[PDB]
């Protein structure tokens, strides 16, 4: 089949900012070539078709080239709405195929993480579990580190973590660390806290409670 | 007035069969290619099989040649997709979608998608549990052990809105899904005002109003 490669993989640019993405086809595929825009939980949506042609109702930031097998979307002038993986695809033969895609996000400045520590409820202790979360509110970039330390033991394998989507608003992230650990073993420990290392933090910011207190 | 709407998907056992319908409005489907179209978790755009519904014609993906079989009811003015032998590769949002002229405006008008999941494990409503407060306040529910995908969350039937956080799902080791949904508040109404989260877990039939206090 004809593979389309795709570049980059993913990009951050700031509001305004001129975007380029590029598309290789393995052979001549005319100008055969659609890019497509796709939100988080969204059907895709078509932007340019035949290579160059801006599809009905797209902005006119969004435009589409072609010189040979090279196939290049641009975006003149970046909006936070934007903020989108973007697909191209080859029907000149088939099977159609899509390139792996370009995630886009908007660059900002560095953000500081807002970080709250939650015990488990007592419902949760009853069923025999302890689940404790550490919430990162609102930060940017994206990279930070959440360590999770009983009675001041480094814990590993016990965590997992989850980041939301790019805020429209303040194109922040949130994240959540979760430690699950038996009631059994919850009860063993006194000190249960979660550290976190980001740009946006002169030093690592700690928050913990005592068990029971 | 153009649109395209999927039905049939939901959760399936591996090795068993699921067939999904495209729904065509606003044009003939027999003056058109239909298309399916799939996205796996967190993957790229997979395409799956083509129909010419005036002669019946048909194209696949070699991923799912002789399992699957698209076909077409032009007085129906709806396509279908037959899946046979379900493997668990195959869980995704299954995409409808239709060749604009003759394929020169590309796949112009696409459906919402259904989700198919292939799975032998057994539904699982979630336990909701407070995360308890101790802008300048945060607290929220944890949505833990349920399966499959997905559950909705609200905050006070959503009159709360602004600075909610609800995270995508996690697969734990235990093989059930868990979340957390967040809000940041103001301290001064942490004694008084009242926070509810709403979770709906329609594959379970499971509906549950969390108040959370302090
Ligand atoms: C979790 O608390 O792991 C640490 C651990 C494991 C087993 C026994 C004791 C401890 N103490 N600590 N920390």
């Amino acid at each position: 089949d004809i593979q389309m490669t795709q570049s980059p993989s993913s990009l951050s640019a700031s509001v305004g900012d001129r975007v380029t993405i590029t598309c290789r086809a393995s052979q001549d595929v005319n100008t055969a070539v659609a890019w497509y825009q796709q939100k988080p939980g969204k059907a895709p949506k078509l932007l340019i078709y035949s290579a160059s042609f801006l599809y009905s109702g797209v902005p006119s930031r969004f435009s589409g080239s072609r010189s040979g097998t090279d196939f290049t979307l641009t975006i003149s002038s970046l909006q936070p709405e934007d903020f989108a993986t973007y697909y191209c695809q080859q029907h000149y033969t088939t099977p159609p195929t899509f390139g792996q895609g370009t995630k886009v996000e908007i660059k900002r400045t560095v953000a500081a993480p807002s970080v709250f520590i939650f015990p488990p409820s007592d419902e949760q202790l009853k069923s025999g579990t302890a689940s404790v979360v550490c919430l990162l509110n609102n930060f940017y970039p994206r990279e930070a580190k959440v360590q999770w330390k009983v009675d001041n033991a480094l814990k590993s394998g016990n965590s997992q973590e989850s980041v939301t989507e790019q805020d429209s608003k303040d194109s922040t992230y949130s994240l959540s660390s979760t430690l699950t650990l038996s009631k059994a073993d919850y009860e063993k420990h006194k000190v249960y806290a979660c550290e976190v290392t980001h740009q946006g933090l002169s030093s690592p910011v700690t928050k913990s409670f005592n068990r029971g207190e | 007035e153009v649109q395209l709407v999927e039905s049939g998907g939901g959760l399936v056992q591996p090795g068993g069969s699921l067939r999904l319908s495209c729904a065509a409005s606003g044009f003939n489907i027999k003056d058109t290619y239909i298309h399916w179209v799939r996205q796996a978790p967190g993957k790229g755009l997979e395409w799956v099989a083509r129909i010419y519904p005036t002669n019946g014609y048909t194209r696949y993906a070699d991923s799912v040649k002789g399992r699957f079989t698209i076909s077409a009811d032009t007085s129906k003015n709806t396509a279908y997709l037959q899946m046979n032998s379900l493997r668990a590769e195959d869980t995704a949002v299954y995409y409808c979608s239709r060749w604009g002229g003759d394929g020169f405006y590309a796949m112009d008008y696409w459906g919402q998608g259904t989700l198919v999941t292939v799975s032998s494990a057994s539904t699982k409503g979630p336990s909701v549990f407070p995360l308890a407060p101790s802008g300048t306040a945060a607290l929220g529910c944890l949505v833990k052990d349920y399966f499959p995908e997905p559950v909705t969350v609200s905050w006070n039937s959503g009159a709360l809105t602004s600075g909610v956080h609800t995270f995508p799902a996690v697969l734990q080791s235990s093989g059930l899904y868990s979340l957390s949904s967040v809000v940041t508040v103001p301290s001064s109404s942490l004694g008084t005002q009242t926070y509810i989260c709403n979770v709906n877990h329609k594959p379970s039939n499971t509906k549950v109003d969390k108040k959370v206090e302090p």
